[PDB]
């Protein structure tokens, strides 16, 4: 695979063979274990690799170490690598960049010493999805042949990663188990049977626990209902699972759980009222879950948590409003999705002015009912400090009425999906002498949104790439076309 | 009950293949009781039906304070065959990776404790599209003809070209658009639909199916599936919608009418002043009809014998584009 | 309700370019029958994979003949009998040559005629006549010349010019395949205009 | 210990040709910059410092720089 | 599938049989060596043959009714 330092090892392997079949036949199907010998030491392909291994500081060791849990060239998402960091604790925090901000910095110091190479990244230039080549894989399995990180034959494991269908296969565990992840090559599901998950509540000493592509036997309720045996638990990303309705009713000595996460479940319909009380959570994550009765009260109650996701502000005699939004004084991501009008009340729509170390809103209004909630979203003001919006279903006609640089002078970045959008405002465009700053920019699928080229760059001076992919009906931009297909306008 | 068994397997095909499509990044489905739909749809058996066909069965229906219209697979077909359930699962998944663009029939949610899952979406006032038209008691003006033309064009592109393995809907007709309020088209069971293989724009299927009358006899000899394949079904779809005859007709004799025959030989001798409608005449049609015409002329082209000679799909949706944008 | 009906229709066939009733029992099942044995079974058998035999000089087309003559029974005694599915795996062989057919509402997934052997206004409409079958008959004949003035429909034995099969053969089939409905060929023409 | 040097030997490098005219016409417009410094990012082993030789060690080179 | 050499000592043979049974006696297409040396047949044993093993490097025939090496 491409690199000309291993193919010029292994043409100085079989350089001093005899040219028969038969070792060239087991070369090819024994690799790996002859470029670790490196012909007894005299090419070191893995000293030329492992000096930009022992260059790292110790933290960004362990979380490099973690790469050595996957399969063969599986596309891992940067999500899941990053709770496993804030979960096990490979990440230290005091001063401000507490969760999520310092999983980014650790993500990019080991992107930055070329070890893990980007998939895809967005329009805003951040990364979901990256992956590693195969001679920095089995580097970090041979350093995790050592000291007992990841084994995985035989008995001393701190740490385990389960592949694709172990429903018969049965996987040895011990009672170390620091942590237990789900690593699938990008869609595949881990075809779970149901001792396995009772023999995961008997480790008690298991801080991660990640179960992101699986379909189970029995429902999780009773399945995990001895996670009180479950002590120092840090993470849980029940994401993508079958069986799971209600999540357990013995959450209430799970005293120390970092994050919480839950995304994609489509069934989901009562969080229990024990995830207000234990006020360390960092990041409660319901993204896109349908059926769901939109919160338990005491949101507000818990201060130390940076991401909300899916928030479904409830009614009045229901869940919770909006009103301990202002409470929240350390989130930086927020997820709004609406429904119908009576989700926000009137004195509650400034309830996004202090919120100091915010950066992010995403509004999902996908269900939407009636103008009630076109009228009582434009009263929502984001703070003047604001880095990316993504209003994404937005049922109004119009822009609403603070898509402006007055109310938010410094938005770099902006997406517009699907809506039933006509046509800008006024204070829109806001040219006298104020403009955007902005940088980034998405309008995915718009069927009524009508504006112009040059106004756009007579009112963005500091656009860089405008990506448009479904927009019948401008036909004046710069990309190829605006309507079926897409461009990005990388300008110079 | 069974109930529980129903869930626990349904959803389990369910869950693996749409992450097997999709990897789980989608769109909110909410589940159900069944008693919601079950009043809804007042058990299944009342006047709220819409539309039918092979496997399943369109409803109206009203859950609390807002009317949705649900659709039900039935189960004694489905139920014959043992093989072809996977054609209901890449039914829902499309139907949910489809629902963020706005020519399609969104799926709002799923109850899936029942023959095999019932879907509901949106809703639409007037009802599904007939062999001529609105399936209410009812006569529609020409630019709403030419409107949703141009949108079922805009969804059939949005099929062959927003993705790296190209949907091609085999079953693009006039029995599967709806209309909303402001009459924007929205197409809708993607069950036949197939999708190709990266980077290859061509590959056999194994067998042939699909409404007479829409065929592409291309491919009924050939059996394999091009993006052209889906442009002539298209071509007879704007033809119904233009004439209003049905694709399969009678006059007193063995029903037998080919209809682009008859729209063909009205061209080359009847010279197109017959295809406008005599429900529609007492229309303006003052620049009207040489558009009609356009229309008509475009449409006899993406219907043509070789592939070669039909345009591609986007082409036909931009050209019936600038034919709205004439006047 | 399914068995004095299989009286009826089966009552009525005996002809000798038909597959015989071999095999008629009590038969409370569906399709499973063997009609015992066929030496050489279809067409296929020898214009589509080149070890069994060389293709013939105008012999062959007699056959054609012969199987025309089989629907010669077939379209004229009958009140509505149509044989509807015309394919060259369906006319068969015996070590004399010899022609024999056997294996007599909306559906989505088609089965008729899968591939060249459809007419056009039957893909168009789905309304089968016994002109479909003249058609069918046709592109038969098409397949049976060509196997899919430039006579070079054969590879083999390219002498056929003053055989004149090829002179009146093309006339029926040209005459015959022309897309309309309303100057149908009939089968005792495709019969007595080459003998 | 490690280390690196100007010589190698120019017929083993598999073709490098649109990188290295990318590289010379890089530094054909040093002049417009006040000191024009570049960067070879990558991972270990990828062809940086054969990329570097194959750059300098040219004739057009050092008929540029002296 | 891992096979490198194979030696065939028909020392103590008795009737032809034998030598018609041999010749279905298919080594694998990689074979590195081979020795039979006794073979109380006249012909080749119809393997014998770069179609059969292609990549047969070193090869030994010792005593033998062999006569001559069929086609
Ligand atoms: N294009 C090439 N053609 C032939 N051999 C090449 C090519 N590129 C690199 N090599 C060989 C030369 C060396 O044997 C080996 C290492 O290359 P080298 O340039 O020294 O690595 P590098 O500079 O990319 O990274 P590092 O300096 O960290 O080792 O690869």
């Amino acid at each position: 695979k491409g690199l000309p330092l291993t193919i010029k090892a292994v043409g100085g392997l079989l350089l001093c063979k005899d040219h028969v079949y038969h070792e060239w036949r087991r070369i090819a199907e024994h690799f790996q274990d002859e470029l670790r010998g490196n012909t007894s030491e005299t090419d070191n392909v893995m000293s030329s690799l492992q000096l930009s291994y022992d260059e790292l500081p110790s933290h960004l060791k362990s979380c490099i170490l973690t790469l050595s849990l996957y399969p063969e060239d599986c596309v891992i998402p940067k999500q899941q690598l990053v709770h496993g960091w804030i979960g096990e604790g490979f990440v230290m925090w005091r001063n401000g960049r507490s969760a999520t901000e310092s999983g980014e910095d650790c993500f990019s110091g080991l992107t930055n010493r070329c070890l893990i190479e980007v998939v895809d990244k967005t329009y805003s230039g951040t990364i979901i999805t990256c992956k590693i080549h195969d001679m920095v894989r089995d580097l970090v399995i041979d350093i995790a042949k050592k000291d007992s990180f990841s084994n995985p034959e035989g008995l001393n494991c701190r740490h385990l990663g389960i592949s694709g269908n172990f429903d018969e296969k049965q996987i040895k565990v011990n009672h170390k188990l620091r942590g237990v992840v789900s690593t699938t090559k990008t869609g595949e599901v881990n075809k779970l049977n149901s001792d396995l998950a009772k023999k995961f509540t008997d480790c008690k000493y298991l801080r991660v626990l990640d179960i992101s592509k699986s379909i189970f036997d029995a429902p999780l309720s009773e399945i995990l209902d001895e996670i009180a045996s479950l002590q120092h638990l840090a993470c849980l990303s029940l994401s993508n699972t079958h069986p799971l309705i209600q999540f357990p009713r013995s959450m209430e000595d799970l005293h120390n759980l970092q994050i919480l996460d839950a995304s994609y479940c489509q069934n989901l319909k009562q969080l229990q009222p024990c995830i207000v009380l234990f006020k360390k959570l960092l990041v409660l994550d319901m993204t896109n879950c349908g059926s769901l009765e939109c919160f338990p009260k005491g949101i507000g109650s818990l201060v130390k948590l940076e991401v909300l996701l899916g928030f479904k502000p409830a009614r009045s005699n229901n869940g919770c409003k909006l009103s301990e939004v202002k409470n929240l004084t350390n989130l930086r991501k927020l997820g709004l999705s609406l429904t119908r009008g009576d989700q926000i009340e009137e004195e509650e729509l400034d309830s996004l002015i202090n919120l100091s170390k915010l950066m992010s809103i995403s509004i999902n209004c996908y269900d939407s009912y009636g103008d009630d909630l076109i009228t009582k979203i434009d009263a929502l003001t984001p703070p003047h400090q604001l880095h990316e919006l993504s209003l994404q279903f937005y049922p109004g006609k119009s822009s609403p009425s603070w898509l402006s640089p007055h109310k938010l002078p410094m938005l770099r970045y902006m997406s517009i999906c699907s809506g039933n959008l006509v046509k800008m405002q006024e204070p829109f465009w806001g040219n006298e002498n104020t403009h955007w700053r902005i940088e980034g920019l998405m309008l995915s699928s718009l069927s009524d949104l009508d504006m112009d080229w040059e106004v756009l760059q007579q009112s963005m001076p500091y656009l860089r790439t405008v990506t448009a992919n479904w927009c019948p009906e401008l036909e004046s931009f710069a990309i190829e076309d605006v309507g079926f297909r897409g461009g990005v306008w990388m300008k110079t | 009950d069974k109930a529980k068994r129903w869930f626990l397997d349904n959803g389990s095909i369910f869950l693996r293949e749409l992450v097997a499509d999709c990897n789980g990044k989608s769109i909110p489905i909410r589940s159900f009781s069944p008693e919601q739909i079950l009043k809804a749809t007042n058990n299944f058996d009342s006047s709220c039906f819409v539309s039918q066909d092979v496997y399943y069965k369109w409803y109206r229906g009203e859950i609390e304070d807002r009317s949705y219209m649900i659709k039900r697979f039935s189960e004694d077909e489905i139920t014959g065959k043992r093989h072809r359930v996977k054609e209901v699962y890449n039914d829902i998944v499309l139907s949910a990776r489809m629902s963020n663009h706005s020519n399609f029939l969104q799926l709002l949610g799923c109850c899936l404790e029942f023959p095999f899952p019932v879907l509901v979406f949106e809703f639409a006032e007037h009802g599904a599209m007939n062999q001529r038209g609105g399936v209410i008691v009812n006569l529609l003006p020409w630019s709403v003809r030419l409107k949703i033309g141009k949108e079922i064009a805009n969804a059939v592109t949005y099929l062959h070209t927003a993705f790296p393995k190209i949907i091609i809907h085999r079953d693009v007709k006039p029995m599967h658009v709806f209309l909303d309020k402001n009459w924007t088209a929205k197409l809708s069971d993607l069950s036949f639909s197939i999708s190709l293989p990266e980077g290859k724009s061509r590959i056999e299927a194994e067998w042939v199916l699909g409404t007479f009358g829409y065929i592409d006899p291309l491919y009924h000899k050939t059996c394999f599936v091009t993006e052209y394949t889906d442009v002539y079904s298209f071509g007879i779809c704007l033809l119904v919608i233009i004439t209003g005859k049905p694709a399969i007709m009678t006059i007193s004799d063995g029903d037998l009418q080919g209809i682009l025959s008859l729209v063909r030989e009205l061209c080359e001798n009847g010279k197109l002043d017959e295809v406008i409608d005599p429900r529609l005449m007492k229309d303006i049609t003052s620049g009207q009809r040489l558009q009609v015409e356009a229309c008509v002329v475009l449409a006899l082209r993406c219907c043509k014998e070789r592939d070669e000679d039909r345009p591609k799909m986007i082409q036909v949706a931009k050209e019936l584009k600038q034919i709205e944008a004439s006047l | 309700k399914e068995w004095l009906t299989e009286v009826n229709y089966l009552g009525q066939l005996s002809h000798p370019n038909l597959v015989l009733l071999v095999g008629y029992c009590a038969e409370g099942e569906n399709r499973l029958l063997v009609y015992e044995f066929m030496p050489k079974g279809s067409l296929e058998n020898h214009l589509f994979r080149r070890g069994a035999q060389p293709l013939t000089w105008a012999i062959r087309m007699k056959v054609a003949v012969g199987a025309a003559k089989g629907l010669t029974f077939l379209h004229e005694a009958k009140s509505q009998v149509i044989y509807r599915d015309f394919k060259a795996a369906n006319i068969l062989l015996d070590a004399d040559f010899n022609a024999k057919l056997s294996d007599f509402t909306h559906v989505s997934t088609k089965v008729i005629g899968t591939h060249g052997y459809a007419a056009p206004e039957y893909v168009a409409t789905g309304r089968l006549t016994a002109k479909s079958d003249v058609y069918s008959f046709g592109v038969v004949l098409l397949e049976l010349i060509s196997g899919r003035l430039f006579r070079i429909m054969d590879t083999k034995l390219g002498g056929q010019y003053p055989q004149k099969g090829a002179f009146t053969a093309a006339n029926l089939a040209l005459q015959c395949l022309n897309p309309d409905a309303k100057l149908r060929p009939k089968m005792s023409e495709v019969l007595v205009t080459l003998e | 210990d490690r280390w690196s040097s100007p010589v190698y030997d120019h017929t083993q490098v598999v073709g490098l040709e649109g990188d290295k005219r990318k590289i010379k016409e890089w530094l054909f417009r040093s002049n417009d910059s006040q000191l024009l410094i570049m960067a070879f990012v990558g991972m270990g082993g990828l062809g940086k410092t054969t990329i570097a030789q194959e750059v300098f060690n040219d004739k057009e080179i050092e008929h540029r720089f002296e």
